[PDB]
RNA sequence: UUGCCGUUGCUAUGGC
């Protein structure tokens, strides 16, 4: 058991990355590690996508502690460059969080991925 | 089949089809330049001219029926090159730099008629008659420069807040430009008339790449919808070609007795004839596609190899090699060099693929048009390949080509790209022969 | 008795066994793409219509191709339009939701009794069924 | 007839905060207090059978 | 600006003519402006401006394009001889008026 | 989830409406018809003139709860577990139970009327 | 469209109040139009369930019905069963209209702001400017709802109020 | 062969 434990495989990875791009297009995404912990302790977060290959790993292993505190699903995606490309920014991100909105056109996608990674965990 | 097999309607339509005109631009000609194995590979003159521009982005070239190429950089600079001397480096003819001088004084959409760029010129296209070059990027503008002066003779905005153009293609032997805007839009312009013909919508993520040929058709591909569409612009219709490689069933195909996996994003296209095309994907797939099949005919799973594993000295920060090696999870986080520039010589048997694998790969499609094969590798271009194209010379039996490709150290749209292993920024030119 | 010419005996009717369920399955499992339009150009009266149905866009393709094939604008022939055009738009706005029609699931027409279960090659002998299987 | 039903719904979800206690969206900032009182005599729960 | 596109050019030399379909692409314009379009067709082919005619203009919903039927001639003499009187009193130079009675 | 009681079973047999297909036809949805143990005990207590009703209520498709209270009074069991939870439908034909259920709020009410089932306090039936 | 059986029960009146207030509708005829065709749809799905497996009718009309429901958008990609068509209900069908979809996609600050944007012709899905709010945008047309090119909220000229104010501040 | 800085060729490379 490594430190980035629930690593989503290929299908769940592109599922996660598609909902990350749609949430970034509809401004429901908050990107970065300490932005992710800010929104995790604030409460506007459905689920949080960390990377599994940042330059240290504990720089974002500080996040699953807050996730098991506040019952938020967390998934390690296997490429920070791919996660930056999905978020739609010009630099590789390592963590992102889906803020809670109810007036959202992608709630069923966000919820289906959230249920899938709750089964995964 | 009997002795009498005529239909009155069909012989009537062939009477009218003889009576009509324009057997000129509608050439549905398949691959006829079947020269895949005839030319050599391992003796191309590989001249990499390193140029003094951070992050070149694209190359437009030219042949008539002198020869110039063009380059465009992330430092807001177009630069024209003479390439008519077929055995040396290209030479600089005019630089052209935009910058903070051409930010508009209004911050409003219709009056973006400033005469230069200010951010990230993304693609360029030289006219088939060579009179004009056009270039554009994230300043939501298309700028047309003259050939003999490099003046902006017209500035046409895309006219919305996300109107980033990302790929340009003139159709062949005509003065009509198809630019694939990030608004899930395709805009068409007539450059000798300076007009917009048709805007045409229909992709689902940003329309990252475009390609055209002799007919009025076009082929476009969007980023993460993982579909490639082709457009009849007179009829304003399209065919959608999704991907569809399942990693679990490909694991089952190997498990009849293996790091191949799912698909992230289709990146690049090049239309090879008027009945096929090839798409380069995010997991290093190169796929060859018909006009009569949704799913692709042939898939090459990994075309440029797999990124190097992250170092144990830079994975965790634990003390022991055992736990730092444990934190790689085995093969679970190996990712491939995504094919990021693809080019077809038109109606030909060969095509070129490039990324930051360090070596371009020349491939040839088989004669039956159902598969393709690696010919050879070109190990003289260290860095990301932001554009590939080919220049020809010589008659039908004996011909000599120079691959002009652009090499940078970062991707052409976002940066995202670390581990610059000694890459340089410039023009790679490989003269292959026969 | 004796031979009589009959266009209804060698005429392309071809609509007694076309059902949208079967054609929908064939289009799903065809593996040839289907020439959809650009996504805006299919809605009609700025939305006051539907999008438009598939029968509507194939009929419209036929009308404009006949138009561009023998150079003639149509008319406002009133008996024909007062039946068919008002009934067309009324069944469209009752059944066609989102550009897809749903009247095929709320109308009695037996699928097996005209479209499947072949009639001439019915294989009414066991020898025939064995031969046609093998 | 639309802005009628726009407003008789805003009245409606203002009356709903009088019967139930409607989920507002969670804690806004720092926890200040109960802001309206804690009653220790009242127990608002459904007993079984 | 106004741009033009001919399609399905056929030659009818039995009426000494060449007939085709015209895509008229006008962005943010009012509509085709039939006269100016006939001048543009006279320029894009060989001239024959009083021999060229276009009649079947249909705009589409929301503007942008229009589809019509163009037919270029040679020899304005046979343009007068073959192009009918209603189109000639629209565009060209024949004019007929009738004694309206009963 | 449709809680049935005994006179709903008897009226459905006297009208020949099936249980699961009649509920699916009435609601145009899916249904889990449920028989509590007190309703089953009331059917078993009703005698051997109702053996047809007893072995039509013992059906594999009809799921069954298990009430934990002394005695077999179905109307108090149904009313208690329906005002407890507000997620059930009460299918009945008692005048008294119908008046109780249609006085408490948010509980739909199915009843055999005519030759198929009717449904009362459900606002999305078509 | 047709009225319900019991149209004036207090449960139905609260239902119509909540649907109209949540989705910004104008009267009961939107709810009754949408619920009429939804009653027809799952009346069809009920009979396709009442015939058993392997039937040509059930097989072909079932996969046809669930595929065109996914293409309209009210069904998800992964529920490809003919019983989720029975589990469908009204707000899935009027969550798809262009008024709700503009409010969800963030082109407006309310459902009624979306309604006046649409009927004042600033919202164009694909090419055509739509004026009616009750549109049922499909799954493919979902992402191309954007401000019209002729709209001052898009890229065009200011409207008559802003440029009359510019004229009055010019004099 | 360029923004520079270096190995330089009397033309290739490598560091930002
Ligand atoms: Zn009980």
């Amino acid at each position: 058991n490594p430190k980035a434990f629930p690593l989503a495989d290929a299908a769940l990875t592109q599922q996660i990355l598609d909902v990350v791009q749609q949430a970034a297009n509809l401004r429901q995404l908050k990107k970065g590690a300490n932005e992710a912990t800010k929104t995790l302790n604030r409460g506007i977060s459905e689920f949080i996508i960390m990377a599994a290959d940042c330059e240290p790993i504990e720089i974002l292993l500080h996040l699953p502690l807050l996730c098991e505190d506040k019952n938020v699903p967390y998934v390690f995606v296997p490429s920070r460059v791919a996660l930056g490309r999905a978020c739609g920014v010009s630099r590789p991100v390592i963590a992102a969080s889906i803020t809670t909105n109810d007036a959202s056109a992608i709630k069923t996608q966000i919820y289906a991925v959230k249920d899938k990674i709750e089964t995964l965990l | 089949d009997e002795y009498n097999n005529f239909d009155a309607g069909d012989l009537d339509k062939d009477i009218i089809a003889s009576r009509l005109k324009e057997d000129v631009a509608e050439q549905q000609g398949r691959v006829f330049r079947y020269f895949g194995d005839k030319l050599l590979i391992s003796e191309a003159k590989q001249s990499f001219t390193r140029v003094g521009e951070n992050n070149l982005t694209c190359i437009s070239c030219f042949q008539p029926v002198r020869l110039f190429a063009y380059t465009v950089s992330k430092d807001l600079q177009l630069t024209k090159y003479d390439i008519t001397d077929f055995s040396k480096r290209p030479k600089k003819l005019k630089y052209a730099k935009g910058g903070a001088k051409y930010i508009p004084t209004s911050k409003h959409e219709y009056e973006n008629t400033t005469e230069g760029h200010y951010d990230e010129i993304l693609t360029v296209a030289a006219s088939p008659d060579g009179k004009y070059v056009v270039t554009g990027g994230r300043d939501r503008k298309l700028i047309v420069w003259s050939t003999e002066s490099l003046s902006p003779v017209k500035v046409i905005p895309t006219k919305d807040r996300r109107g980033e153009v990302l790929s340009l293609a003139f159709r062949k032997n005509s003065d009509q430009l198809y630019a694939s805007c990030a608004d899930f839009k395709i805009r068409t312009y007539s450059i000798n008339q300076f007009s917009q013909l048709e805007i045409l919508y229909g992709h689902h993520d940003i329309v990252e790449d475009i390609s055209a040929l002799a007919m009025e058709r076009c082929v476009t591909v969007g980023a993460r919808d993982r579909t490639a569409m082709l457009w009849k612009i007179p009829d304003e219709t399209r065919l959608t070609f999704r991907g569809g490689d399942e990693p679990q069933k490909l694991l089952r195909r190997w498990m009849k007795e293996p790091l191949f996996f799912c698909e992230g994003s289709i990146d690049v296209v090049s239309m090879v004839d008027d009945f096929h095309f090839i798409t380069g994907s995010d997991n290093g797939n190169i796929c060859l596609w018909s006009l009569a099949k949704k799913k692709p005919i042939f898939t090459e799973r990994i075309a440029h190899g797999i990124l190097p594993e992250p170092s144990f000295n830079d994975i965790s920060g634990e003390t022991d090699e055992e736990l730092r090696k444990r934190q790689l999870q085995g093969k679970k986080l190996l990712q491939p060099f995504w094919i990021t520039s693809l080019y077809a010589i038109p109606y030909s048997n060969v095509f070129i693929s490039g990324s930051w694998s360090g070596s371009l790969k020349v491939w040839k499609i088989s004669d039956n048009l159902r598969s393709f094969e690696l010919l050879g590798e070109l190990s003289g271009a260290k860095g990301v390949v932001t554009k590939i194209q080919v220049v020809e010379s010589g008659k039908h039996g004996k011909e000599k080509f120079r691959i002009l490709a652009s090499i940078a150290k970062e991707h052409r749209l976002g940066r995202w790209i670390a581990n610059v292993s000694g890459a340089r920024n410039g023009i790679y030119s490989a003269v292959i022969d026969q | 008795f004796e031979d009589r010419f009959d266009a209804r005996e060698h005429k392309d009717r071809s609509n007694k066994s076309r059902m949208q369920a079967m054609e929908e399955y064939i289009r799903e499992s065809s593996d040839q793409p289907d020439w959809s339009a650009s996504i805006g150009a299919d809605i009609v009266n700025h939305g006051r219509g539907g999008i438009k149905s598939l029968r509507d866009t194939e009929k419209e393709r036929r009308v404009t191709s006949f138009e561009e094939d023998n150079f003639t604008r149509l008319n406002i022939t009133n008996k024909a339009e007062k039946r068919k055009q008002k009934q067309r738009e009324r069944n469209a706005r009752m059944n066609v939701i989102g550009g897809e029609d749903f009247g095929i699931f709320s109308s009695k027409r037996k699928l097996e009794d005209s479209t499947s279960r072949r009639g001439a090659k019915k294989t009414r002998s066991a020898w025939d069924r064995a031969q046609r299987r093998l | 007839s639309r802005v009628k039903k726009r407003k008789k719904y805003q009245k409606a979800q203002k009356k709903l905060k009088s019967v139930r206690a409607v989920y507002s969206g969670g804690q806004s900032g720092v926890y200040e207090g109960e802001k309206t009182g804690i009653k220790k005599g009242l127990t608002r729960s459904v007993k079984f059978k | 600006a106004v741009t033009i596109r001919t399609r399905k050019v056929i030659s009818n030399p039995l009426l000494a003519r060449k007939q085709f379909v015209v895509d008229v692409l006008h962005p943010n314009r009012a509509n085709v402006s039939k006269d100016e379009l006939r001048e543009k067709l006279a320029e894009v082919y060989k001239a024959e401006k009083d021999a060229v005619s276009v009649f079947g203009f249909r705009t589409q919903f929301g503007g942008g394009k229009s589809v019509g039927f163009g037919l270029v001639y040679n020899s304005v003499a046979e343009a007068k001889k073959f192009e009918p009187t209603y189109r000639l009193v629209r565009y060209g130079l024949a004019e007929k008026v009738e004694k309206a009675s009963r | 989830q449709v809680l049935i009681d005994t006179n709903f079973i008897n009226f459905s047999i006297q009208k020949k409406v099936d249980i699961v297909r009649g509920m699916m036809d009435c609601l145009l949805a899916k249904c889990n018809p449920l028989i509590t143990d007190c309703v089953m005990a009331e059917l078993e207590k009703l005698g051997p003139k109702y053996r047809i009703a007893l072995k039509l209520a013992r059906d594999p498709r009809i799921k069954r709860l298990s009430c934990s209270h002394k005695g077999t009074y179905a109307d108090d069991c149904l009313v208690h577990r329906v005002l407890q939870h507000k997620c059930y439908i009460v299918a009945t034909n008692d005048a008294g139970l119908k008046q109780r259920i249609r006085k408490i709020p948010g509980i739909p009410l199915m009843s055999v009327g005519g030759h198929a089932y009717v449904i009362e306090k459900l606002p999305d039936v078509f | 469209y047709s009225t319900p059986k019991r149209p004036y029960e207090s449960s139905r009146l609260d239902a119509e109040l909540k649907l109209a207030g949540e989705f910004g509708l104008k009267n009961k005829k939107e709810i009754y139009r949408i619920s009429f065709q939804l009653s027809k749809i799952r009346r069809a799905a009920r009979d396709l369930l009442t015939r058993d497996e392997k039937d040509p009718k059930r097989l072909f009309e079932g996969n046809a019905l669930i595929r065109r429901l996914v293409r309209v958008g009210v069904l998800s990609e992964d529920k490809k069963k003919l019983d989720y068509v029975l589990a469908l209900k009204v707000e899935d069908f009027l969550e798809r209209r262009l008024q709700t979809q503009v409010y969800k996609l963030g082109l407006a600050k309310s459902v009624h702001h979306a309604r006046v944007l649409i009927t004042q012709r600033h919202i164009a899905v694909g090419k055509q400017i739509v004026n009616i709010p009750s549109f049922m945008v499909r799954l493919d047309s979902e992402k191309h709802i954007d401000f019209a090119p002729t709209s001052p909220f898009g890229g065009a000229r200011p409207g008559r109020v802003a440029r009359r104010n510019a004229a009055r501040k010019a004099e």
